[PDB]
């Protein structure tokens, strides 16, 4: 119903060549910059002053890490998105509060990092497996919102 | 932008809102948080229940910032300008939360007012809250 | 996806009292007039140059009254939408060139409708049930694009 | 707003695409139709295999249409107004596209500009293709 297998091949080769840590905590980054709504929750990180200092910010690094380790976990389970996710959807739904808008902006983000990243490597049939994953990530995560 | 028209079947259609204003604010954010249960991460503070006197005030007060931009429609984002300040940056809504409320308050418009809820007016209500989301988020980077 | 016995209860007695044939011809006239794009797929239709026209048009309420009862049957199988609507999913897609997005937006239209038609008996339960159906038609009507 | 951070901030990164204006708008499209498919519906006459003459042809009407409003940000309506009424009028793309658009343009650029692709332009690069697709929309109704 989304990925077929050159599809699933695709992401997991590029993404064996990720820096998890790095693309991590540039994603995050650059969505409290680019969508500087999203620093709702993070006004307790310090300074968010700047795109330099968003960038810079070592809380904002930590958490990206955190968040794009979890999302390179659930890329071992391309069939079983929604059960991966599902216990992170509760806790992102019943006790931080998070609107899915926010997983789906991250999403995109991702892409323009990977993008950035790996230039022309990142061609236009990886960019289409690698939105399928996002949209699944964030449909996953915002499944057990009520 | 909003025509002379949109301008004058908002009026009317606020215009026969009147007093119950706050009543279909309530109303219209009880539809949102049952329909769209995502819009409610906003609210975790809130007592979201039927009835509850914290939406009916929220509601309130969304109608009376309604009431405001009716009453400066050729001057709107001046008279939202400390709202436009407030969401964009304290309570940073996601703009499609902006759609969301909108359309509530068009089905709540729509389930009071039989007779001027013609296709016309529900174009020209659908504009104006269309406006009223952008200048609310206009000033979000 | 997923209504509650609740939802599917309120589901089916609010459309015990709907016209199919009016209201589908109101919904789709009202998305003609609201979304004005949407017109662009009713070339052959006749007058739509306003609002009186395009709710009057025959042939709009003769289209509405097809829509609606396609939707009508698809509410008999609410635990199978996909299926139910594979096949118009592909004639939309390969024969219509219909962007599914103007199906979410006649979903919203459709609601509004109701809420205007049956007033306060429109509660912001049923509609609550409603909003999950019209989305879940929208997808699945959707689902067969490529 | 672009403020004027952004402008300058447009002008630089679109200024390096310079010569590769239909290659990297025919890439943006080929993104576009491949990760979102629903925007096919549009061109269902087109040929839309990979390089094909249509696409690079459509890819650098699209990429000049930029290079316009990026000459002209100070006033985008009147420079893209006939742009904006063929949308409105003639084409009719539903308003979600141009976001679909805007994203494959922003990969686009990203993949080609490793160097002038920092954080603080990429907002920038954001809000100006969410201000021209706010420009193609307007007259919409
Ligand atoms: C690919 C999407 C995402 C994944 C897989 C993800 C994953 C995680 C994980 C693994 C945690 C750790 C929770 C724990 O320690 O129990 C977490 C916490 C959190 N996440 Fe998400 N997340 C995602 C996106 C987001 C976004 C976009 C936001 C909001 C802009 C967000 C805000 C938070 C917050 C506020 C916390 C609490 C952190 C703290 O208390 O220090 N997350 N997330
Ligand atoms: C028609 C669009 C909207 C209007 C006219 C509006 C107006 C307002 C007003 C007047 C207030 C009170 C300001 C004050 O107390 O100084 C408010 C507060 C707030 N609004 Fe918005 N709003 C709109 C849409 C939204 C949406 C879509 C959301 C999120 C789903 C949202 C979430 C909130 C929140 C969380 C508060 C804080 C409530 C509290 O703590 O009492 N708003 N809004
Ligand atoms: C609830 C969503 C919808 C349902 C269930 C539905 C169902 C149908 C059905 C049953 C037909 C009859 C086909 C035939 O007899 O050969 C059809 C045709 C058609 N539909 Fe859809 N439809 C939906 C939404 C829409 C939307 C929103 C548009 C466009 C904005 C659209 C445009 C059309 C067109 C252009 C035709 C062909 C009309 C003609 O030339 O006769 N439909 N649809
Ligand atoms: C950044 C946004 C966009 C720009 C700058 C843009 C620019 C243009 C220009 C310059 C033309 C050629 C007009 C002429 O021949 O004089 C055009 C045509 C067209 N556009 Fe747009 N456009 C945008 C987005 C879209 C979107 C998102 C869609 C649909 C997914 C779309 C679909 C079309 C179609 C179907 C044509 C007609 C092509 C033909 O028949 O040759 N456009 N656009």
């Amino acid at each position: 119903v989304h990925l077929t297998p050159e599809e699933k091949s695709a992401v997991t080769a590029l993404w064996g060549k990720v820096n998890v840590d790095e693309v991590g905590g540039e994603a995050l980054g650059r969505l409290l910059v680019v969508y500087p709504w999203t620093q709702r929750f993070f006004e307790s990180f310090g300074d968010l002053s700047t795109p330099d200092a968003v960038m810079g910010n070592p809380k904002v690094k930590a958490h990206g890490k955190k968040v794009l380790g979890a999302f390179s976990d659930g890329l071992a389970h391309l069939d079983n998105l929604k059960g991966t996710f599902a216990t992170l959807s509760e806790l992102h739904c019943d006790k931080l509060h998070v609107d899915p808008e926010n997983f789906r902006l991250l999403g995109n983000v991702l892409v323009c990092v990977l993008a950035h990243h790996f230039g022309k490597e990142f061609t236009p049939p990886v960019q289409a497996a690698y939105q399928k994953v996002v949209a699944g990530v964030a449909n996953a995560l915002a499944h057990k919102y009520h | 932008v909003l025509s002379p028209a949109d301008k004058t079947n908002v009026k009317a259609a606020w215009g026969k809102v009147g007093a119950h204003a706050g009543e279909y604010g309530a109303e219209a954010l009880e539809r949102m948080f049952l329909s769209f249960p995502t819009t409610k991460t906003y609210f975790p503070h809130f007592d979201l229940s039927h009835g509850s006197a914290q939406v009916k005030g929220h509601g309130k007060k969304v109608a009376d910032a309604l009431t405001n931009a009716v009453a400066h429609v050729d001057d709107m984002p001046n008279a939202l300008s400390a709202l436009s300040d407030l969401h964009a940056h304290k309570l940073r809504v996601a703009p499609v939360n902006f759609k969301l409320l909108s359309h509530c308050l068009l089905v709540t418009l729509a389930a009071h007012l039989p007779a001027e809820f013609t296709p016309a007016v529900h174009a020209s209500l659908d504009k104006f809250l269309a406006s009223v989301s952008t200048v609310l988020t206009s000033k979000y980077r």
